């Protein structure tokens, strides 16, 4: 749904949609997100029937800091 | 930046809803009146609001006025 | 980078040269000045600063004259207009001889204007510290010239320069709309007279003294001239009754 | 008439009112006639710019020689018309001489014709100086051979074509005789092979664009 | 060290940026001009802006006329435009005096171009900010449009405009061209050819403008003048009923 | 002012060094290697040709061994462009010796006279030197052949064999090893070769990236006779060292 | 006034570099890639007519331009440097050369001539180097065609063909892929397209492209007849037509 | 280092081609797919 990403649209899917099935523990998205980039993970994990689990690095910024990347592993 | 027109468009409207003198000098100070903003035309008559105040002026007159327009040219454009 | 201003030439890293930016400082710091092209004709008033008893009145002068019929008043250093104004007397003369004719006004205004310009093209050349007013009569009519050190002069129905012709533009724009007719040399040397007493209270903190000259297609016939004795003197009280 | 789009408009025009072959006496004509200067390069008339335009008719009027079968007219003159973008441009030809013969593989031609002139051209590359993309017109060839099902005929062009198109000649056809070779190979049955050539074919293709059509192919 | 921005010499980018900021004293005049072939003819419309009464309007162009045949309308600081426009009417006449025949527009271009080149070379010559526009009717080229810039690079143009909004002015005659795809207007008479412009000038600026608003001026055939404010408000006339 | 912009070139390192002069001579560190020899029966060049390529145009293009005259060519390091300046000069400076006398420089005169030209930007003018270097190679009455050198800053000497350019040391030491003083050219020739093959910094030396010249008194002769190999030649003379 | 820049503007590293030059190569590979090809029967030359408006006439700009009926050259770079360089070595040509040899120098001697200037703005005080290198081609009558490219550096050596400007790295790969000897100047014309095809992004057409080459003598364009020794120029200049026309021969 | 992504192309196409089992033809490939970016910036 944003056009022409077959290659890296594969590229994800033989990144993970693929060995998903069946290798990388991680995968990296570079670029300009949110620009069909982030979009490219929904649609991915639409698709992927797994839970999906977003993460803000964004996120982690409470003052307690003894909790911090304690769910962060849980999670 | 309001052009000219923009300024004069803006110049009358923040401007001349204080209360002012059709002597007082209204395009002839948008001549003068150049790459000012729209609270800029405010100071322009906020200006010569200072003159106003100093001529005891409710109306703004057209001396309070171009004695702003280039002192409000003048710091700046 | 930064010290763009350290050298003439330079282009600042928004397209500008300081110094002349920097020698227009001294030019409002130069003595407040002003000139008016009256209907048939031009004037020439500025402030003379007393600076002391010692000085010998009416001895230097300010207002300079170029050929018989330009007259050239500026503010800022004094020797640099005045080197300039040699220059511009040069123009003419050579003008003159070659062409036979004085100098049209605004010929003799381009001619400069590339001269002060020059000053703007090298990092060695010192811009000029003084912007003139400038003009007088010429074939057709008068004109009315101030030549920034940017090398930037226009057409002025009026001009100053100096300290306080904030105070003269207010009383020149008034002048405008005052006689969008024109203006007699005789009430343009008047109320030039009052402008500069009004121009002058910026710099009230010290007596002057008041010079003016013009240029009348009419009383000058189109020479240049001083403006003397009783008519001065008339001004003076017309504008020192004004100024009250 | 006499002028460059009259006649030739006519030619076009006669189609229009009636056919070709009354407007072949245009069209004849057209190769007959209309320029004053430049090269004979319509074979009868001395021209530039209508010999070009004598080909927008040759192109039509050689669809409408194939629509004649003039085509085998044409066929002849497809060697003179070689000549005659020699008379222009030698890579004008290498247009317009393919585009033609391509037009001829349009407008159904029998192999032979195809074949006899592509052969033709193709040698007449060489004569000319063209080593190059007669095997272009010789993977046609070889396509003709592998329409005339000549995979013999064809995979031995083609091994030349492979050798000259190994860098010895273009990767992008390069790409594109694999196919060819791989249907060869497919038509001979031989899967490695004409999975190979698709393959190498297909990785290589990778390096470039193809065609929509070789992409879909 | 860093004087290479004070100076002309290659960046470590190989850039001059002496040159670059000379680019930015032309639009700090802040005036949005235009240029186009007309049919016959060439027409340049700019923005006439007059700050102060105390000024003497008429005393304020940027375009001039520098041969018979030749004007040229500036963009940048007047000073260089005083220069510059000096420079190119010594070369006419030195270029007719030697020639014999008046300078072809480009060729002045093409010379004036090498100044800034030479600037641009040079280092104690600081180059000029000023972009300047040449146009007249050359009488091998009809109307034609050469603009220059502090780099000593110019072109032709099917027509051309500079300011602050020049690029949508630039966009607005594109589309316009692009929908006409003609180089020049079809008007045989500048005087619809100054309308249009106008039109296109008041439309891609979407400003209207007073005869005092506008600096205007006329490539003829061996002739090139500037319009009255009559002949402009004559335009703004029509203009207004047109449109 | 000017003062900030001036790199101030012959201006003394603190320890009295020219630090232009210093690099100068360290982008000749970077120059192409190239060698020359003086045999007993003549004068060898070789040179190698520094950044080289396939459509590299070989045969025409000469980038190091240039003939100031037919007793006189010499081997270039350093800018290409700088030297043909200097080329050029000489040749001048040989044919005007010769038109003023009638008879060809002895070598080391138009050495010294290129000496002093690049000291001439040493010791004035805020100019930058030439980034070059120079094998000498001249046939002489007085000494007959003669071999001479020269850097940036005009110092110049006389030589049995050199070589500049990179690996200068590394060969000066092979050269400075394996040069003996009755060597004929053909020895010299190879060794310098083997020493090419060896101080070559690519993996094979070969006659594409080579330029190479003698100068020899021939067989049938008294007239000393320069000539520069043609590459089949170089590539020829290339195998005959075994090197292949 | 008074230029007090006397002192060479560009001066040795210390690690011995002309960082001018260094950035004028940087300019110059910022260049308009354009190449050139030395064929059997001639040599051809190439490059992208950049349009940075459509409302510009980009005919009005000429990359490549003559300078002697047999020799032409192209650059890629700044404009203006390639512009005033033109002049000179046209000028040179006919001063320092047919006004003394009357005729059009061997491509080399111009080529070692306009390199010299060059150098000079790479030396002397006050000037910088120029911000292009040129490709030019010639044939004399003893050397034939020939291929030059000629540096910021005033260097200039000979090339069987190459490329100059941004993509004249991947031009060059391919150009050495496909060059050989025995190319003929269509087929290098044609290779040129398909070269500068790789180097062009933006539309590939005679109007978005600038070819010529130096060919046979062109008696037509000799502008006269009755002079048996002169049949004209060998360079030309290629239409955009002959161009669009070998562009269907892509 | 070049060569494994050699081999992981050649399973990654093995993988595609859905394969612990790998011919020679997939590397093959590889090769240019990884020459490609070889080739690539």
């Amino acid at each position: 749904d944003v056009g022409g990403l077959d290659m890296q649209k594969q590229e994800i899917r033989e990144a993970v949609e693929l060995p998903l099935v069946q290798p990388p523990r991680g995968v990296l998205l570079y670029g300009p997100p949110g620009t069909g980039k982030t979009m490219l993970v929904k649609a991915v994990a639409n698709s992927t029937k797994a839970a999906f689990i977003r993460v803000n690095g964004s996120e982690f910024v409470h003052k307690y800091l003894g909790e911090g990347p304690r769910m962060v592993r849980d999670v | 930046l309001p052009n000219e027109a923009g300024r004069l468009e803006i110049f009358k409207i923040h401007t001349a809803k204080v209360k002012k003198t059709g002597e007082f000098d209204f395009e002839a100070a948008v001549k003068m009146s150049d790459g000012f903003n729209g609270a800029d035309i405010r100071n322009c008559a906020t200006e010569a609001g200072f003159f106003a105040i100093r001529d005891d002026r409710d109306h703004i007159n057209p001396d309070d006025l171009m004695k702003a327009v280039r002192k409000v040219a003048e710091v700046k454009k | 980078g930064t010290g763009y201003d350290l050298s003439n030439s330079v282009f600042s890293p928004d397209g500008r040269n300081f110094q002349v930016e920097y020698a227009v400082k001294a030019v409002e710091n130069g003595t407040t000045s002003i000139g008016i092209k009256c209907n048939d004709g031009v004037v020439f008033a500025v402030e003379k600063l007393i600076t002391s008893k010692l000085l010998v009145p009416q001895k230097n002068v300010k207002i300079q004259v170029v050929d018989r019929h330009i007259g050239c008043v500026y503010s800022g250093l004094i020797p640099d207009g005045r080197h300039l104004v040699n220059r511009g007397r040069e123009e003419a003369a050579s003008f003159k001889k070659l062409y036979k004719t004085p100098i049209p006004i605004p010929a003799f205004a381009d001619r400069l204007g590339q001269y002060v310009q020059a000053h703007t093209l090298y990092n060695s050349v010192r811009p000029f510290g003084v912007s003139t007013i400038f003009g007088g009569v010429d074939k057709n009519g008068a004109h009315l010239y101030m030549l920034e050190p940017s090398g930037s002069y226009w057409g002025y129905k009026g001009a100053a320069t100096g300290k306080g012709r904030q105070s003269a533009k207010a009383e020149l724009e008034k002048l405008v709309d005052h006689h969008p007719e024109g203006l007699s040399a005789r009430e343009a040397v008047k109320q030039a007279a009052k402008i500069i007493y009004l121009a002058h209270e910026d710099n009230k903190e010290k007596d002057f003294e008041l010079e003016i000259s013009w240029c009348s297609l009419s009383e000058t016939n189109g020479l240049h001239k001083f403006v003397k004795g009783d008519l001065l003197q008339e001004a003076i009280d017309f504008a020192q009754k004004e100024i009250n | 008439m006499s002028l460059p789009g009259s006649k030739l408009e006519e030619a076009r025009r006669l189609v229009n009112e009636k056919q070709y072959n009354e407007a072949e006496q245009v069209y004849l004509s057209l190769l007959d006639k209309d320029s004053s200067q430049s090269s004979a390069a319509a074979g009868a008339s001395v021209d530039d710019k209508r010999r070009n335009e004598q080909e927008t008719s040759i192109l039509e009027l050689g669809q409408l020689y194939v629509t004649m079968g003039a085509k085998d007219k044409l066929r002849e003159f497809i060697p003179h018309s070689t000549e005659y973008m020699m008379q222009f441009a030698k890579s004008k030809t290498v247009k317009v001489l393919k585009t033609l013969i391509e037009k001829f593989e349009q407008v159904p031609d029998s192999l032979d014709d195809q074949i006899f002139v592509c052969e033709k051209s193709i040698e007449f590359a060489k004569r000319e100086k063209r080593v190059f993309l007669k095997h272009s017109l010789s993977i046609k060839l070889a396509t003709l051979h592998y329409q005339k099902k000549q995979y013999k005929d064809s995979l031995a062009l083609i091994n030349d074509l492979l050798r000259e198109f190994k860098k010895l000649d273009d990767k992008p056809s390069l790409v594109d005789v694999h196919l060819l070779e791989s249907k060869v190979y497919h038509k001979l049955r031989n899967l490695a092979k004409s999975k190979a050539s698709l393959t190498a074919a297909r990785t290589a293709a990778n390096s470039i664009y193809c065609p929509t059509q070789t992409v879909a192919e | 060290a860093g004087y290479d921005r004070h100076i002309t010499i290659f960046s470590p980018e190989g850039r001059l940026y002496q040159v670059e900021y000379a680019f930015k004293a032309t639009n700090q005049t802040n005036i949005n001009s235009l240029a186009v072939r007309g049919k016959d003819c060439t027409v340049v419309i700019s923005q006439k802006k007059v700050p102060d009464k105390l000024l003497d309007p008429t005393t304020v162009s940027y375009i001039f006329c520098i041969s018979r045949t030749i004007g040229m309308v500036v963009n940048g600081p007047i000073p260089d435009a005083r220069n510059a426009a000096l420079r190119a009417k010594a070369e006419a006449a030195e270029f007719r005096y030697k020639y014999g025949y008046d300078m072809p527009c480009d060729v002045l271009a093409k010379r004036m171009a090498n100044l800034s080149q030479i600037y641009t070379q040079r280092a104690y010559m600081r180059p000029l900010g000023v972009i300047l526009t040449f146009v007249s009717v050359d009488e091998e080229l009809g109307p034609s449009i050469y603009k220059t810039d502090p780099a000593g690079y110019y072109v032709g143009y099917k027509a051309t405009a500079t300011g602050p909004k020049q690029q949508e002015i630039t966009t607005n005659l594109e589309n316009h061209f692009k929908k006409s795809k003609i180089d020049h207007i079809n008007e045989e008479s500048w005087e619809k050819v100054v309308e249009f412009a106008i039109t296109h000038m008041i439309d891609a600026l979407g400003t209207e403008f007073s005869k005092n608003d506008l600096e205007v001026g006329v490539a003829t055939k061996d002739k090139f003048f500037t319009l009255s404010a009559e002949n402009i408000e004559e335009r703004l006339v029509a203009i207004a009923e047109q449109d | 002012g000017s003062r900030r912009y001036d790199s101030r070139t012959t201006i003394f390192s603190p320890e009295g060094r020219l630090y232009q002069v210093e690099y100068a001579l360290e982008s000749i560190s970077h120059a192409g290697t190239a060698i020359g020899i003086m045999a007993s029966d003549g004068i060898v060049l070789a040179a190698e040709r520094k950044v080289t390529s396939t459509l590299l145009e070989q045969d025409t293009s000469t980038e190091k061994l240039y003939k100031l005259n037919d007793k006189i060519a010499v081997a270039v390091a350093g800018l290409t462009a700088d030297a043909e300046i200097l080329i050029n000069t000489a040749r001048i400076h040989a044919q005007n010796y010769l038109k003023t006398y009638n008879e060809d420089i002895p070598v080391e005169i138009l050495v010294r006279r290129l000496s002093d030209i690049k000291q001439g930007y040493t010791q004035h003018g805020g100019l930058r030197p030439f980034g070059v270097s120079f094998i000498y190679a001249g046939y002489d009455d007085r000494y007959g052949y003669q071999l001479y050198t020269s850097n940036p800053s005009g110092n110049y000497t006389g030589w049995k064999a050199i070589s500049v350019g990179a690996n200068t040391s590394a060969a000066q030491t092979l050269l400075q090893m394996d040069y003996k003083d009755d060597m004929k050219v053909d020895d010299a020739i190879e060794l310098a070769l083997k020493t090419l093959s060896k101080t070559t910094d690519s993996s094979a030396l070969t006659y594409d990236r080579l330029e190479f010249a003698t100068i020899r008194k021939g067989a049938n002769d008294g007239e000393v006779y320069q000539k520069i190999f043609k590459p089949q030649e170089i590539k020829d003379i290339l195998v005959k060292t075994g090197i292949t | 006034m008074t230029d007090r820049y006397s002192f060479s503007l560009t001066t040795f590293s210390p690690s011995g570099k002309l960082g001018q030059i260094d950035y004028a190569l940087t300019a110059v590979k910022q260049g308009v890639t354009s190449l050139g090809i030395k064929a059997t029967n001639g040599v051809v030359i190439a490059t992208e007519k950049k349009s940075s408006s459509p409302l510009a006439m980009s005919e009005t700009l000429s990359k490549v331009s003559l300078l002697t009926p047999d020799i032409g050259a192209v650059y890629s770079g700044m404009g203006p440097d390639y512009r005033v360089l033109v002049d000179k070595s046209r000028k040179v040509a006919h001063t320092s050369y047919k006004r003394i040899y009357g005729e059009y120098p061997p491509t080399k001697l111009l080529v070692s001539e306009v390199a010299k200037i060059m150098q000079e703005a790479t030396q002397s005080g006050g000037v910088r180097p120029f911000g292009v290198s040129l490709l030019i081609a010639g044939h004399d009558e003893f050397n034939g065609f020939s291929l030059y490219q000629v540096d910021p550096s005033g260097s200039y050596f000979p090339w069987k063909a190459t490329a100059i400007g941004k993509g004249s790295v991947a031009a060059k790969t391919f150009l050495e892929k496909r060059w050989n000897d025995e190319l003929e100047l269509e087929d290098a014309i044609h290779i040129a397209l398909l070269t500068l095809k790789e180097s062009v992004e933006g539309e590939f057409n005679g109007d978005t492209i600038e070819l010529a080459i130096i060919g046979d003598e062109n008696p037509d364009l000799l502008g006269y007849t009755g002079i048996p020794t002169d049949k004209g120029p060998r360079f030309r200049k290629l239409t955009s037509q002959e161009i669009n026309d070998r562009l269907e021969a892509l | 280092a070049d060569v494994k992504g050699v081999c992981t192309e050649a399973g990654m196409y093995a993988l595609r081609e859905r394969r612990i089992h790998v011919t020679q033809e997939d590397f093959e490939l590889a090769v240019g797919k990884v020459m490609n970016k070889n080739q690539e910036t």
